[PDB]
RNA sequence: CGCCUCCUAAAAGGUAACGGAGGCGCCCAAAGGUCCCCUCAGGCGGGACGGAAAUCCGCCGGAGAGCGCAAGGGUAGAAGG
RNA sequence: GGCGACACACGUGCUACAAUGCCCACUACAAAGCGAUGCCACCCGGCAACGGGGAGCUAAUCGCAAAAAGGUGGGCCCAGUUCGGAUUGGGGUCUGCAACCCGACCCCAUGAAGCCGGAAUCGCUAGUAAUCGCGGAUCAGCCAUGCCGCGGUGAAUACG
């Protein structure tokens, strides 16, 4: 599991590569590797453990990653479904939550359609 | 959401019951029809009966659900399902 | 599936049933029944209903009309029957020569 | 027998510290490791790719040990389950072997579990032993992606001499065992 | 493409500005 | 123990990116490891990686007592 | 309709009825000989996927498991693995 | 408060499933319109939405304004991806008395279905179709992917 707790795509661009974090986007990618001044176009499967450690490193304490991020959305669903406000609701029946129509579509939330 | 440069929104005539009931020692179940006021921290431990559009619900206010409206806990439409 | 249309007229769960039951003697003809569409209102002279459904061979546009509601739906089936049994026939008429 | 850290702590540190805590009056009466027993549940090699060879390849480079098979003692419908199938993996760790592994447990191991918040303290035997199980097999250092065709864990028992899980508790700990309550 | 804030294209198609589109 | 069944055991370093160093025995003599025991956030005090935050809501918010009275 | 097991069968053997219940018409190249080693079912607690039940660990557990197949006898101080 | 509901069903559309493509950076070429508690140059703060300064223009003068496809370079290398941008979390902006139900926009994270679509069915005969962007009415703001206009690029085919 090299960085960060995730084993990123070798063969790619390390900044395309990063993206494949939880956590970590596009934006955050041309963060990370300039403020440890790795060249973001050189691929996975060449950087240098010093650059690995570098990146790695940084990358794990400036965010919050993967396990910890999935674990605080939920205690935020979680929160919003307990206290019982709207938008709690809204999740506990897993409808959506940002005032879509529902007549129609909401097929995202919904998922594929149950026969009557 | 609403600017942080304005102001963070309740109702005065809400608000004014609120601070009125703190001072002599809270409570009475206080009828709203402000849906639009944000509970404030003043407010917490308090249950407040905001109007739906039919019925007044009772909600009692706490340290969870501070920065929300009072609307978001009275909810304006029965649904139990289909078929 | 199958829409069903009351206009300017509330009716039941069961009647719309009604009519699916009636619209599937259409079933006999072992074709696609696309998109049927049932329309029912009321003119002072009685009911009025509608229907309009495509085929493979074409479409079928009927219009059946009468005091009682259950017998102009059961006029707009026999429309409706008359016209699908060309549709599905009338191109074995020239066979030959 | 070989010089190992953890071993040599201990006889030099956990040692001390459990006759204190406890005050045994004879030295075999304190705490002790005896064994420790891996095992793969696996049977997920029943039949298929009946090829467990490569979990074995697999353990073995984790213990310096290559497991027995173990063998279905009878049928079962359900699991689709024959008589005699070779269902799994079990390598029995005794002396300067356990003491490595367990080294290697601790201070590697256990880290790269993910999202590891600590073992679990509610699994001891009641008889003084102690239980836990694997996701990946991954988690060890011997194991790199490369080498790894499928994701399987394990099964371990940790046995002591101790009668209770109090005292259990406190020579696994002390050895480094890192509870979360 | 044009569906994508996070693009020029998508803020174009939307005709707003940003990061992704500057004026 | 049975000869020629078992990988041999070597001395062996494993390097953690911390910079731990851990003079162990396995069959690989040498191993890098991106984490360890002394670097693990659950082990290190409780070194509260990205968020040592807590919470931190909900009447953090106080911006602020401005409301009349 | 021959054969096997139990009961009827009256504590030796034997004992009938169109009396009460079940089996057989095979099988095994090891499921045979011998030497060596090993010991169950089940209950409880513990353990990734794993479940009432797969494999692992601990404790209790004389035989209630097993012994190709009916039943009976026998049987771990083995006939069982 | 509801007209915004949501087991379902149909109609019209938007964006797509990618390399004749996507992304970045630089660089060209329109038309018709609209604009004094309006359109906003230019400056500065902010990654940004935006905010604070501030000139011009009763507008062939000043402003919206940059058109986009294109062009030139660089990246991507056939993968559910640097295709797609739904869903959701969090943080902000602006309008407005007030954005819970029920606004638009920005930013971080999330990154779904979808690998070109069954029966069936729509449009178009030339500056047309297709594709690209620009404006306006309504309008505090906007749920416009709609509507009415405007130009850019620019086909295929018609035996009968
Ligand atoms: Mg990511
Ligand atoms: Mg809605
Ligand atoms: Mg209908
Ligand atoms: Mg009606
Ligand atoms: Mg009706
Ligand atoms: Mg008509
Ligand atoms: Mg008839
Ligand atoms: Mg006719
Ligand atoms: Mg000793
Ligand atoms: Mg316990
Ligand atoms: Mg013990
Ligand atoms: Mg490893
Ligand atoms: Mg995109
Ligand atoms: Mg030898
Ligand atoms: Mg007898
Ligand atoms: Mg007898
Ligand atoms: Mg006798
Ligand atoms: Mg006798
Ligand atoms: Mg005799
Ligand atoms: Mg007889
Ligand atoms: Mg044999
Ligand atoms: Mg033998
Ligand atoms: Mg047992
Ligand atoms: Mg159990
Ligand atoms: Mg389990
Ligand atoms: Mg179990
Ligand atoms: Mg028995
Ligand atoms: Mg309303
Ligand atoms: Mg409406
Ligand atoms: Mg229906
Ligand atoms: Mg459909
Ligand atoms: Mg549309
Ligand atoms: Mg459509
Ligand atoms: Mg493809
Ligand atoms: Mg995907
Ligand atoms: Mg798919
Ligand atoms: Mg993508
Ligand atoms: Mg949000
Ligand atoms: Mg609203
Ligand atoms: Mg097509
Ligand atoms: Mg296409
Ligand atoms: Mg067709
Ligand atoms: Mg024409
Ligand atoms: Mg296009
Ligand atoms: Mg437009
Ligand atoms: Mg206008
Ligand atoms: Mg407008
Ligand atoms: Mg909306
Ligand atoms: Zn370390």
């Amino acid at each position: 599991a090299r960085i960060a707790g995730v084993e990123i795509p070798r063969n790619k661009r390390v900044d395309v590569a990063l993206t494949y974090i939880y956590g970590i986007g596009k934006a955050r990618a041309k963060e990370a590797l300039e403020k440890t001044g790795i060249n973001p176009a050189t691929r996975v499967k060449d950087l240098t453990e010093a650059e690995v450690v570098r990146l790695r490193e940084y990358v794990e304490n400036t965010w919050k990653l993967e396990g910890e991020l999935r674990a605080e959305v939920a205690a935020n669903i979680k929160r919003l479904m307990d206290i019982g406000c709207y938008r709690g609701l809204r999740h506990r029946r897993g409808l959506p939550v940002r005032g879509q129509r529902t007549r129609t579509n909401a097929r995202t939330r919904k998922g594929p359609r149950k026969t009557v | 959401p609403r600017s942080l440069k304005k102001g963070v929104f309740v109702d005065d005539h809400l608000l004014e019951k609120v601070l009125e009931l703190n001072a002599k020692g809270e409570k009475r179940l206080i009828k709203t029809w402000s849906r639009r006021s944000t509970i404030v921290p003043e407010m917490v431990g308090h249950t407040i009966a905001v109007y739906n559009g039919k019925q007044h619900v009772p909600v009692y206010i706490t340290e969870n659900m501070v920065g929300h409206k009072l609307g978001e806990f009275a909810p304006t439409r029965t649904y139990r399902g289909h078929g | 599936t199958m829409n069903i249309t009351s206009k300017q007229m509330e009716i039941t769960p069961a009647i719309r049933q009604h009519v699916a039951d009636r619209l599937a003697k259409l079933e006999k003809w072992q074709t696609h029944l696309i998109n049927p569409h049932i329309i029912l209102s009321k003119e002072p002279q009685g009911f009025v209903a509608d229907a309009t459904i495509n085929t493979p061979n074409g479409v079928l546009v009927a219009s059946g009309k009468h005091e009682d509601m259950y017998t102009a739906i059961n006029e707009l089936i026999n429309k409706l029957e008359r016209q699908l049994n060309k549709l599905q026939h009338k191109g074995e008429a020239r066979r030959a020569a | 027998p070989l010089d190992v850290a953890l071993k040599r702590k201990y006889y030099e540190e956990v040692r001390p510290e459990l006759i204190r805590r406890f005050g045994y009056q004879n030295v075999w009466e304190v705490p002790r490791l005896e064994k420790v027993v891996i095992n793969q549940g696996l049977g997920e090699a029943k039949e298929d790719a009946r090829i467990l060879e490569k979990a074995a390849q697999e353990l073995a480079l984790i213990t310096g040990q290559k497991p027995a098979v173990t063998r279905a003692k009878k049928s079962i419908s359900n699991f689709k389950l024959r008589k005699g199938m070779p269902i799994g993996l079990r390598v029995t760790l005794r002396r300067d072997r356990m003491w490595i592994f367990l080294e290697k447990l601790l201070n590697v191991a256990l880290p790269r579990i993910r999202d590891f918040r600590g073992l679990n303290p509610n699994s001891f035997d009641g008889r003084g032993n102690y239980n836990l199980g694997l996701r990946e097999q991954l988690i060890f250092p011997e194991i790199t992606y490369d080498m790894v065709d499928a994701l399987r864990g394990m099964d371990i028992a940790v046995v002591t001499t101790a009668e209770t899980d109090e005292e259990a508790r406190a020579l696994l700990e002390l050895l480094g065992f890192p509870f979360r309550k | 493409g044009k569906g994508d804030r996070r693009t020029r294209r998508g803020k174009i198609w939307r005709g707003t500005y940003g990061k992704y589109r500057p004026r | 123990m049975k000869e020629g069944i078992h990988p041999k055991l070597v001395p062996a370093r494993i390097i953690c990116g911390c910079g731990n160093v851990i003079e162990t025995y396995s069959t690989k003599p040498e191993i890098y490891v991106e984490v360890c025991s002394k670097c693990h956030p659950f082990y290190t005090g409780q070194q509260r990686f990205v968020d040592t935050e807590g919470r931190v809501e909900r009447f953090q918010r106080r911006y602020g007592d401005s409301y009349r009275k």
